[PDB]
């Protein structure tokens, strides 16, 4: 009926604790609110299911 | 000349809540009917702006310009005329001038030796119908200089005229990468006393490339019934969501980190947030400080040794020096002008003083000047294939300079020699000290010699006659590894005291990280320094000093959820802390940092733990309802009576 | 059946110290991927 | 095929220029591993 | 084109002349020329012994040895001020471990390659998000509009109809960017439509 809910943090996954690191992966747009956005919708469906 | 008119006069140093002021065009491009997101040196909103009011006599005092500022005055009839900005204010540095006066602006940037007290004033109506500014005791030298402008007076004395209202000036001003950028607006304005209620844009003025260093700075009022007041805000680096309309101008904005509202505004990159629950950017608690520990060892390391040795080994035989238990400084090295050649790999330079090292391996050799090339990683020719080769992931530094200066010699030196043949090319840091006879014949052969049956070795004669090129060059390659293993020997800099149970940027042998500390049981062996997680980070460490193992853990940290009504209907939110058991929310204090900003929910009362994380800003209640919000585990939050 | 981090609060003391030798689940949250409970609860679903 | 995995080691060893020719590895290798895992996940949660 | 162009010069040893790119280290760029990480410009140099080199030393061409610290980029120092490299506090002129701050090149044309002085000249301009005050030989042609055209306006080069639009630049702008970030209107050169 359900899977386990996760969100994963798509900048301390990629860059853990690095300003410069987090400066670079801006560079890469709108990535990690997709994934944080498509993360978000899987989650909100197990509760819907 | 210079004068000492009385005092500071009191103090007149007051407070104001700067609402949507000091926004400004980020950049010199047009957009329209958008949302647009800047990082930028900006004014907070809601800051709290210091103030200063003409009343009598007076003085302006010196303020902080740290990472640049805002300036406004509400005005009438031109007192404001200027500012003064460096960093000594005294000639001992040079410093900038903004000036207006009665024929036109002036930009001036010299060794100003400025007034303690500076000061402009007016003449009235000297017998010619003017009023005139005789007086311009603002410095009594400007003995150098670098740049000068000046053209006309900057007197927009705008519509309604004659002072039918106040007229607020704004400016921005930011000294960044050598360049003074200023930008600046005008308004009528009708408040009594405050700073008003409303949005405005500055635009870009001028761009001046002055190239000083900016730490403080004063105003300028004029003098002779008028009276006049100026605000003072500092910039700082934050992110703002403008909002252009369809004419291109900037009608609204959001402070991304305000308040937990303003961040999911600047989230969900809109105005109006609907009615929900919202995640944003993930909280952190900072270090609170540093610390470094590096071995106590003290003794300098023998450099002198290898790099100003008698006589250098020869290519075939290069020398290899063990350098261990001492502290080297590769800055001494490195700013050293003699080397011809410093190049590194698997590091930079200049980070060999942040750094310790497992075990050092000196190499020294002589070898022609052409033939530096062949040192390098990977590469190919007489040396490299036959006598000194190095491994293809080499790390480490090669370093040369040449040494006919020392050991080219008008006779012919030949006391330096290479290999010239081999049966197959070396493995990588292999010595081949062998005198066999070479069979480049088909034949084998014996003795001393014989025809196509070389002596495998191969001799130059040095003389300081030869071009670059063909000189002889002392090189050394310095062969370390790095971070894996307990190091011996480290830079110049010096550990601190150990600190456990908070958040510290921590450094032990060079590995740098962010954790809080704790006392392990884990028992490495002692050929061990760091132990490892599934995931290759490093989460133990035996310290250099005192040899115990610590823990290190990531400091507090997890997701922030922020619960709204739609904003049409409140501005009122609560934020979730998910996953935290939240009585270190009160650790959450503003003294030190937290990437979040905003911290006023942390009041206490309106604080309830749950199964997701804690909730704050939202009352726990007894009686059930519908979900309309859902925070999880059970828990759903709504907006009501 | 054997679940894997239901969400209930790692107040820390239970995630680091000598369980955190042992425990994978305190590996994933420190690199950022966190697991959020379920709205209904194991005694909602058995109330339903 | 960074010249290592941790990321403060890279940090640690490289000057501000070098060093982003090593972390936009890293960033790039790990930016695909997540569009991995989410797009697994989607494709499981569409069965579930 | 360029939205305003400046020209630094200056006179350094030619073995430092690696220093005065950006990201480079040394007593050069630490302590009196640094360029800013994301420079966009040209460096270049050349020896000029032939010019002001001289047999006695040309000592006219000084370079700062101390700072308390490294300078920020485009930065640039007067100061006299006496430098504590000792523990001590000092004044006057010099002290034991307190140095005048400045050194002198002392330059001779005996001395070889890498010694010797170069003329070093840096050009510093940034590019076409701004409008434009200083460009190359190119000749403007007449303006067509309602048609497809291979468009350059200050260097900003692409392909499109042009269209007499209603958008109200403001005196510092001198193009519009569309959702896309791509350019969308344009304020022509020649006549400021
Ligand atoms: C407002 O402040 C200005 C800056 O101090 C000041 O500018 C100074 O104006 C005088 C008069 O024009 C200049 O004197 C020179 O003028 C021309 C230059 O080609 C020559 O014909 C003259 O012989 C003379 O050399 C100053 O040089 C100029 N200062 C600077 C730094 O440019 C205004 O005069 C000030 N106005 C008032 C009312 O005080
Ligand atoms: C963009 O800037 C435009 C110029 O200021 C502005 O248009 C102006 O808007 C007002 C209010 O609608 C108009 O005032 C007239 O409106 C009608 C007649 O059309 C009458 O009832 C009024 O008495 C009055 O005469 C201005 O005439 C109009 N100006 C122009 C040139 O059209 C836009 O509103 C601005 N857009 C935004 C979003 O700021
Ligand atoms: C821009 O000007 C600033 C003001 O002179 C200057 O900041 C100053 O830097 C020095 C060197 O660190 C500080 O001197 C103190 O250094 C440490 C503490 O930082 C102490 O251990 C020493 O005993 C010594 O007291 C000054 O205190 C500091 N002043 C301020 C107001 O911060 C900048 O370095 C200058 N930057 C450039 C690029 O010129
Ligand atoms: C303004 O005040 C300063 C003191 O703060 C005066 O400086 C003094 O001047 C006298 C000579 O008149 C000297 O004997 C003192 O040694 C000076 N003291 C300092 C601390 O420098 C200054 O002269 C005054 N200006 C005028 C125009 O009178
Ligand atoms: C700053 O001003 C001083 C004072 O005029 C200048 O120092 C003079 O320099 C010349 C040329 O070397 C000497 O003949 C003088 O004897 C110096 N005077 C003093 C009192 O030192 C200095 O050169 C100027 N510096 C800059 C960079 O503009
Ligand atoms: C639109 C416009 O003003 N064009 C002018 C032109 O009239 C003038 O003859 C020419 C001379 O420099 O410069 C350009
Ligand atoms: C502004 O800061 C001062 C102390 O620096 C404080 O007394 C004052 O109450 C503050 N005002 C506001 C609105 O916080
Ligand atoms: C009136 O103007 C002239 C010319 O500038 C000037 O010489 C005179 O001093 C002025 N009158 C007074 C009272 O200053
Ligand atoms: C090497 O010799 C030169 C000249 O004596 C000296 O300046 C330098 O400091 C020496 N370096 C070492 C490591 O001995
Ligand atoms: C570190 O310094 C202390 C105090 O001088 C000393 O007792 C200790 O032996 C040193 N540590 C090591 C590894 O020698
Ligand atoms: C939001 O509230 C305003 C009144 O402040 C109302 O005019 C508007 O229609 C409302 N919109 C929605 C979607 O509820
Ligand atoms: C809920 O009811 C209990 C008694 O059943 C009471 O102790 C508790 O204080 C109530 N909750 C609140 C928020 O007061």
């Amino acid at each position: 009926v359900s899977m386990t809910k996760t969100s994963v943090d798509c900048t301390m996954y990629i860059c853990g604790d690095s300003t410069e690191c987090s400066n670079l992966l801006l560079q890469y747009g709108s990535f990690c609110t997709q994934l944080n956005r498509a993360l978000t919708g899987i989650a909100v469906e197990q509760d819907k299911n | 000349q210079c004068v000492n008119f009385t005092t500071r006069t009191q103090l007149p140093p007051a407070y104001t809540n700067s609402f949507t002021r000091g926004v400004y065009y980020p950049d010199k491009v047009f957009r329209s009917s958008v949302l647009h997101s800047t990082q930028d040196l900006f004014l907070p909103f809601f800051s709290n702006v210091t103030w200063f009011h003409a009343i009598k006599r007076f003085a302006n005092p010196v303020l902080p310009f740290n990472d640049g500022v805002y300036f406004a005055s509400t005005e009438k009839s031109n007192i404001i005329r200027g500012w003064i900005f460096g960093t000594t204010l005294d000639s001992k540095t040079q410093s900038l001038l903004i000036v207006n006066n009665a024929t036109n602006v002036v930009i001036k940037v010299c060794e100003f030796q400025f007034c303690n007290d500076p000061f402009l004033g007016v003449y009235y109506h000297k017998n010619n119908k003017s009023w005139m500014e005789s007086e311009f005791r603002v410095y009594s030298s400007a003995n150098n200089c670098t740049f000068e402008y000046v053209s006309q007076p900057f007197l927009m004395d705008l519509e309604g005229k004659q002072g039918n209202f106040k007229n607020l000036r704004e400016f921005v001003f930011k000294n960044i990468d050598g360049y003074f950028k200023i930008y600046s607006k005008h308004t009528p304005i009708n408040l009594v006393r405050g700073l008003p209620q409303g949005f405005s844009a500055l635009e870009p003025l001028v761009d001046l490339p002055i190239g000083i260093n900016i730490t403080r700075f004063q105003t300028l009022h004029r003098s002779y019934a008028g009276a006049a007041a100026y605000y003072v805000g500092y910039l700082q680096p934050r992110t703002f969501l403008l909002k252009y309309n369809e004419n291109g101008t900037i009608t609204d904005a959001v402070d991304c980190a305000l308040d937990p509202l303003s961040e999911t505004k600047c989230t969900l990159k809109s105005f109006t947030v609907e009615k929900g629950i919202y995640q944003t950017s993930n909280f952190r608690v900072q270090p609170t400080e540093s610390i470094v520990r590096f071995p106590n060892i003290t003794n300098l390391c023998p450099f002198g040794e290898v790099f100003n040795a008698t006589r250098f080994a020869s290519v075939y035989a290069w020398n290899r020096k063990r350098i261990s238990n001492c502290v080297a400084d590769y800055s001494v090295l490195y700013n050293s002008a003699s080397f011809s050649t410093f190049k590194c790999y698997g590091v930079s330079p200049t980070k060999l003083n942040d750094l310790c090292f497992t075990n050092v391996y000196a190499d020294s050799f002589v070898i022609r000047g052409d033939e530096v090339r062949q040192i390098a990683p990977g590469q190919t020719g007489n040396i490299a294939d036959y006598n000194y080769k190095l491994p293809d992931d080499f790390t480490g530094c090669v370093i040369a300079w040449n040494s006919n200066n020392l050991d080219s010699k008008v006779g012919g030196n030949y006391n330096y020699l290479y290999r010239l043949f081999r049966k197959s090319n070396l493995k990588p840091f292999e010595r081949d000290i062998s005198t066999e006879i070479y069979q480049a014949g088909s034949t084998p052969c014996n003795g001393v010699k014989g025809f196509n049956c070389y002596f495998p070795l191969q001799s130059y004669g040095f003389q300081p006659t030869y071009g670059v090129g063909y000189q002889p060059y002392r090189v050394v390659v310095l062969s370390f590894e790095l971070l894996h293993a307990p190091a011996t020997v480290c830079g110049p800099k010096k550990s601190t005291n150990l600190v456990k149970n908070k958040c510290v940027n921590f450094n032990f042998n060079g590995l740098t990280g962010t954790g809080v500390l704790t006392e392990s049981n884990k028992k490495f062996l002692p050929f061990q320094q760091f132990g490892r997680d599934i995931a290759d980070t490093t989460d133990a460490v035996r310290d250099p000093q005192t040899l115990e193992i610590l823990d290190i853990t990531p400091c507090s940290f997890g997701g922030v959820s922020v619960i709204t009504p739609g904003t049409n209907t409140s501005n009122q939110v609560a934020v979730l802390y998910q996953g935290v058991n939240c009585t270190e929310v009160p650790v959450a204090i503003h003294a030190d940092q937290l990437t979040p900003t905003w911290r006023v929910y942390s009041t206490g009362s309106n604080v309830f733990q749950t199964r997701a994380g804690c909730l704050i800003g939202a009352e726990h209640v007894n009686n059930s309802y519908e979900c309309d919000i859902p925070i999880g585990a059970g828990i759903c939050a709504s907006y009501q009576t | 059946v054997t679940l894997a981090d239901a969400g209930f609060i790692k107040q820390y003391g239970d995630c680091l110290g000598d369980i955190a030798a042992r425990d994978l689940i305190c590996a994933q949250k420190f690199n950022g991927l966190t697991v959020l409970p379920p709205l209904l609860t194991d005694e909602m679903i058995a109330q339903y | 095929g960074a010249i290592s995995s941790v990321l403060n080691d890279i940090l640690s060893r490289l000057d501000k220029v070098e060093a982003e020719v090593q972390i936009d590895r890293l960033i790039t290798g790990r930016l695909q591993s997540l569009q991995t895992y989410v797009t697994q996940q989607l494709i499981r949660a569409a069965e579930i």
